[PDB]
């Protein structure tokens, strides 16, 4: 028998920070060419 | 006073009917409102034949059934039901016309688009041009101002702001005392030179239709709701002020308990960062009108700086208690969370007010900081863009956009940002 | 200030419920179009020529012979099957 | 042939048929890609001439009738930056970018329009 | 010949029966009313009430927070009214305030009922049936409005949705005899 | 202490109960330790699952080898006279009356939810010992309140504000129950419900402007009778969890097969389900198809056992037709 | 029978890149005339 | 039958508005006759919420659920439908089947008894 607590809890773990990671991807601002997933990316090789 | 406030009473009472009548709920509420705080008229031109189709218009308007009225008023030749099909077939486009970027944010689902009113500009524009009486000489009804009115508003759907300034101030001088006009005249401004330009435009080339209005109203400076006019223009932007204190005194002893003045007055301390002030004005609205909701999130604003959290909460559980899905409220209540650190879900309660009317007050703008605080720097920076698309008076909007891309390694466009924000607020000291 | 004053946009009142705000994604559905796309169902190049021999049923028995294997080319000279 | 005229970097009997058809056409074909295209391309050929004041009228009367063109809003803006009026073409290059995603010629102008804003010193 | 007198009769009470019906903000007969009026047969407005210029202000502020959803705020002004044309109005705010919050309050939850199978809403009850017995007609008399019609109908739909049945029927009743052509009703 | 049923997956004016005792217990700034047998009466019924097929077996493991006291239905009425049968137990009874009348909103809700969190609870012992600076008691999550506080935390984060509002609406609704008792009435003054009272409400950051306004918020809201009050949904007069609604029925089905218990209190609740509940608990059915039974009701009987094999043999992702049919 | 878009054309980048050439002229020689 | 048409109409209603009871009934319909059932099961309980008083959308839901080859979940779709009106004639049918389908023959007589009682002179019952 499936818990609907159980059930909907992993549901608000998934959904949370699914508004964090917002801007991952797809988003681009206007003047820069190279989202913020990459921005990282690079910023991990530069400290590495 | 004396006459003066008799004979506001029965124009006032005009203005509340006929503006409620002919389905414009937002001017009405202020007019009939006005009523309560100040210390059955009927006559339309309409025929027996035609008379139904009022009746069948506004009734299923009413039943929210929007489409239908379009169709069924096909062929009218009214000079003004016709204006109840094109509002209605203008909001009927409206509420399917959602930019795909600002959606986007609006949601977060994350997955014939304007001709439609190309088409009702033209129809209003060939029925004006071949309908018997124009605006010229004292020919004109109040119906044909709400014709020009709902010309003037499609227009600046395509950004033609110029041009819409004219319709506007066309259908104020033909028709008076309709608040839902003026407000649609603030946001045409987006400037400070043109205000006293078109300062100068009311007082020496405006002019009013003396014939529907009542006696000592054709005048300029007896008008009331001219000085409502001079005291919106002077709160969203200081600039310079003309007869700014002397003009606010005069409309104070008259309209008494008047929560919407007070509102305002108090709104002002807040302007000029009165915090302690401000809450005891504020105070004084809650008291006399409890169920009345709007403006409250200035009140939320005011007590998240003073981080007053323990009265927040219980203002924002009186607030929800009787009513949970008004802008206001929502607001307040994502406001709330911002105090519980709680930036991560403050988002979900702005997006759900941003829904409800989608064009607000500067609830863009706080959506956009509580992203900065998670860091994302994306999500703020175009949600911030869309304030300025909505509102470009808005200082906040501008000034998020420069300090985000401070942040950002390229500080160019920090510069172009802060400069407009420079013009909007000089007095300012941070920016 | 001044909100629920303006009313020239499709407001929060506009609407008969004001709580159908809460699932406000139905209007961004895309309604699947009527006839080809029925062919991606069974699936889960062949949904055109489904649509072209549906749309070739239309035809008489001659007429069909005619246009079996027809071809034509460019500059307007016709091959026959 | 008034495009014709213009790929041959005549810029002068193009804009003479060009001006003629506009003339012909002045009644009818308020919109629907007739009046929007003959307009743009006039006003494309004096920004070639280098007589721009008609052409910020003729786009300004373009951008009126439609809002909605990448194209419209960059054209604009590289005639503010012919002149100096960087104030008013900034926010064209703006709404430009927003409409349409890459626009690079446009991403080079707006910098250059950032360069010129960081050397100026306006009150 | 008489069924064109009938043609005759039924535009103007049509035109009456939309007239009061959406004048007090109930859609449920005003929307059918024109309907029916706009498909009958092919063959100076009329408006008329008993209120005072003070209190018709009232009316507007009433009337105009109604549709625009802030229901509660149009109870508290409307208060102190004795009219019986505004307390039904005040009422049927009330009444619209409670069936509007509890449809927030469940969408979660498809079946509705009770699996057997109201001190909120006996709150409502009791100032029908006091402002009921201060008026001076209380029905069964020939100089009977239609906004004492019309309290009885708010008063008939509010006992149902209690589940006391055979009390509401005859409350209904009263209000057809009083007034017919109500479609909600 | 009746009322209208219904399930609910938020934190129940119960759920509270048994927190406002375990921060006093822990707190030992009173000096106050919860006897051991009234946690274990009022935390285990909560704890998750017991199953219980309609018949081919009886008692199979239900049995408890010592005999266990029922569970305590959610009415502050029934949770005080557990408490009250102790000659110290009036010291005890009074610091939950304290802290119920300590709580006036929902912003000092999320205050108690906060300390628990931050100070009480902690992940393992080897930081208990580390922990020799703190001056209350602290917890571990896998002790048996540990994974009871556990739980109650992660459903205090799992809803919206709309979660929140419904909690306090109940819990006023809840106490103001109890104050139209006869036993209130014993309680009506004792003296240290005041001082344990102004224990909590210290450092209130305002006692000259905001008090004023903030009894005009509550006062506003509840049901003051002076004028018509503001209109809002029906309101739930007892709120439960699944599994303490099993607790009571599997306890009143097994009593009626074959410290005393409510069973007037237990079957006019279960009878105000909304119909949703009872597909989410399948077991309500058969609670009547044992006293179907019971009078010798053959129509009735039948309907109520297909109905409990239609809702649970959905829900187990397991086949059970083959135990319907014998 | 059915008209397609008209041919329209808008600036290149040869154009576009030759005004960005001359306005750094005419960024350049300027600060030397204040300096 | 005559999906072109119903594809049509599918369209067309959808384009007013998808916020009344049945303009999420009629495209569901649509939908279910392009076997694709993931989908079309979405759009009856959507149905359903916006008036619960549509109770006819309950044992189409059910329908929906028998030829995704799920019986479990069918059988509480069709037993809601009884639980608010016993006197449904179509719910306690499409509930018979679903048991019919399966080996549980007897165990469906009751409520192919029951629906006999609802509409006796039928020669398909």
């Amino acid at each position: 028998k499936l818990d609907e607590f159980l059930m909907l809890s992993e549901q608000y773990k998934s959904r949370l920070p699914k508004i964090r990671k917002l801007g991952w991807n797809r988003f681009k601002p206007i003047g820069i060419n190279k989202t913020m997933y990459e921005l990282e990316m690079l910023r991990s090789r530069a400290r590495a | 006073q004396d006459k003066i406030i008799h004979d506001i009473r029965i124009q006032l009472r005009k203005a509340a009917t006929e503006l409620s009548r002919w389905k414009l709920y937002g001017s009405s509420k202020w007019a009939a409102e006005a009523l309560a705080g100040l210390a059955p008229q009927n006559g339309f031109g309409l025929s027996e034949t035609e008379y139904d189709l009022y009746l069948l218009g506004s009734t299923l308007f009413d039943a929210k059934e929007f489409d239908r009225c379009v169709f069924f008023l096909k062929d009218v030749t009214n000079p003004y039901l016709k204006f109840l099909k094109l509002y209605s077939k203008f909001l009927s486009w409206d509420k399917k016309s959602q930019e795909s970027m600002e959606n986007i944010l609006t949601t977060g689902k994350f997955t014939e688009s304007q001709s439609n009113i190309s088409s009702i500009l033209k129809e209003i524009n060939t029925f004006l041009e071949s309908y018997e009486i124009k605006i010229d000489d004292d020919e004109a009804d109040l119906g044909l101002a709400l014709l020009y009115y709902l010309r003037g508003v499609i227009l600046k759907q395509e950004k033609n702001i110029s041009k819409a300034m004219s319709s506007f101030l066309k259908s104020l001088s033909c028709y008076s005392f309709n608040w839902s006009c003026w407000l649609e005249l603030m946001d045409c401004l987006q400037k400070v030179d043109d205000a006293l330009l078109l300062n100068n435009y009311l007082y020496q080339n405006f002019q009013f239709k003396f014939s529907e209005n009542l006696g000592s109203q054709r005048t300029i400076e007896f008008n009331i709701m001219i000085k409502f006019f001079k005291l919106k223009v002077f709160e969203e932007l200081n600039g310079q002020l003309e007869d700014y204190f002397e003009d606010l005194e005069f409309l104070l002893q008259v309209f008494p308990n008047f929560t919407f003045l007070k509102a305002y007055n108090a709104t002002i301390s807040y302007n000029n960062l009165d915090y302690v002030t401000a809450e005891s004005r504020f105070d004084d609205i809650v008291k006399q009108d409890p169920y009345r909701l709007n403006d409250l999130e200035t009140y939320s604003n005011i007590l998240y700086v003073m981080q007053k959290n323990s009265k927040l909460a219980y203002l924002a559980q009186f607030v929800s208690q009787i009513d949970r899905f008004r802008p206001e409220t929502c607001c307040i209540i994502a406001n709330y969370y911002s105090a519980r650190q709680e930036h991560e879900k403050s988002i979900m309660y702005f997006r759900r007010a941003l829904t409800l009317d989608k064009k607000t007050t500067n609830a863009w703008t706080l959506m956009g900081h509580e992203f900065v605080e998670l860091s994302n720097s994306h999500a703020a920076i175009e949600c911030y863009r869309r304030a300025v698309d909505i509102c470009p008076r808005d200082f906040k909007a501008w000034f998020g956009l420069g300090q985000a891309y401070a942040l950002l390694d390229m500080h160019l466009y920090s510069l172009y940002y802060f400069q407009k924000a420079c013009t909007l607020k000089p007095w300012d000291r941070r920016i | 200030s001044s909100s629920s004053y303006r009313d020239s946009y499709f407001q929060y009142r506009h609407l008969p419920a004001p709580h159908h705000i809460l699932y406000a994604e139905w209007n961004q559905d895309i309604l699947a179009l009527p006839d080809e796309v029925a062919n991606i169902t069974m699936a889960m190049m062949t949904s055109e020529q489904n649509s072209n021999r549906y749309w070739n049923s239309f035809h008489d028995e001659d007429d069909w012979n005619l246009f079996n294997g027809m071809e034509l080319e460019s500059n307007g000279v016709v091959t026959f099957a | 042939m008034g495009v014709m005229y213009f790929k041959k970097n005549e810029f002068v009997k193009a804009k003479k048929y060009l001006k003629k058809a506009l003339e012909v056409v002045k009644d009818l074909d308020p919109s629907s890609r007739t009046t929007i295209s003959i307009q743009l391309n006039l006003g494309h050929t004096y920004r070639k001439l280098n007589e721009n004041e008609i052409a910020i009228k003729c786009f300004r009367c373009v951008l009126e009738k439609n809002d909605k063109n990448s194209e419209i809003h960059c054209s604009l803006g590289y005639l503010y930056l012919k002149t100096k009026k960087l104030q008013k073409a900034i926010d064209h290059l703006h709404k430009s970018l927003y409409l349409k995603p890459n626009n690079s010629s446009a991403t080079a102008l707006l910098k250059n329009a950032l360069e010129l804003n960081v050397t100026l010193s306006l009150d | 010949d008489s069924q064109d007198k009938i043609i005759h009769d039924i535009r103007i009470q049509l035109r009456k029966a939309a007239t009061e019906l959406s004048r007090w903000k109930l859609y449920g007969s005003s929307k059918w009313a024109a309907e029916a009026l706009a498909g009958l047969a092919e063959a100076i407005p009329q408006n008329g009430f008993g209120l005072s210029e003070t209190e018709y202000d009232l009316y507007l502020l009433g009337s105009t927070l109604f549709d625009a959803k802030e229901f509660d705020r149009c109870v508290f002004f409307l208060k102190d009214v004795t009219n019986p044309y505004l307390k039904f109005l005040k009422l049927y705010s009330k009444f619209l305030s409670w069936d509007k919050k509890s449809q927030e309050s469940m969408e979660n939850i498809l079946t509705t009922g009770k699996f057997t199978d109201q001190s909120n809403i006996s709150s409502i009850l009791k100032e029908i049936n006091t402002f009921l017995e201060s008026y001076e007609i209380k029905i069964d008399d020939d100089e009977a409005d239609l906004g004492l019609a019309l309290l009885y109908y708010l008063r008939g739909v509010i006992l149902k949705q209690e589940k006391n049945i055979s009390k509401a029927m005859s409350s209904f009743l009263k209000s057809l005899s009083c007034y017919s052509f109500n479609w909600s009703c | 202490k009746y009322g209208p049923l219904g399930i609910t997956n938020f934190i129940t004016p119960y759920d509270l109960c048994i927190l406002i005792l375990i921060h006093a217990h822990c707190s030992q700034d009173n000096g106050i330790s919860v006897p051991t047998a009234v946690f274990l009466r009022l935390i285990s019924p909560t704890r998750p699952s017991l199953e219980w097929n309609p018949l081919l077996k009886d008692n199979s493991n239900l049995r408890s080898s010592s005999i266990v006291p029922p569970p305590v239905l959610p009415i502050l009425d029934n949770i005080i006279r557990i408490l009250l049968d102790d000659k110290d137990g009036n010291k005890i009874a009074l610091t939950l009356m304290g802290y119920l009348e300590a709580i006036n909103g929902l912003d000092s809700i999320n205050r108690l939810m906060m300390d628990l969190e931050k100070n009480c609870l902690v992940n393992n012992y080897r930081s208990m010992k580390m922990r020799t600076t703190s001056t209350r008691r602290q917890m571990t999550r896998a002790s048996f309140l540990g994974t009871f506080l556990s739980t109650c935390i992660r459903k205090y984060q799992i809803g919206d504000f709309e979660m929140r509002e419904t909690i306090w609406i109940n819990l006023q609704n809840f106490k103001t129950v109890f104050k139209h008792t006869p036993l209130w009435l014993r309680f009506k003054d004792n003296v240290h419900i005041q001082k344990v009272k102004n224990c909590l409400l210290a450092n209130d950051e305002i006692s000259v402007e905001d008090q004023q306004m903030v009894e005009f918020f509550q006062h506003f809201n509840n049901g003051n009778d002076a004028d018509s009050k503001t209109m809002n949904e029906e309101n739930y007069g007892t709120l439960i969890s699944i599994q303490h609604l099993q607790s009571i029925v599997n306890r009143q089905i097994v009593n009626w097969l074959d410290y005393e218990e409510q069973s007037g209190l237990v079957f006019d609740l279960l009878d105000t389900l909304s119909l949703n509940d009872a597909t989410k608990f399948p077991l309500i059915f058969i609670l009547k198809y044992l006293e179907a039974i019971k009078e010798n009701s053959y129509q009735t009987a039948l309907d109520s056992l297909h109905n409990y094999f239609d809702y649970k043999s959905t829900g187990n992702s397991q086949n059970y037709f083959h135990i319907s049919l014998l | 029978m059915i008209r397609r878009a008209p041919t329209t054309l808008q600036l290149s980048h040869d154009d576009v890149t030759s005004l960005i050439d001359d306005l750094n002229e005419q960024k350049l020689k300027q600060q030397l005339n204040i300096e």
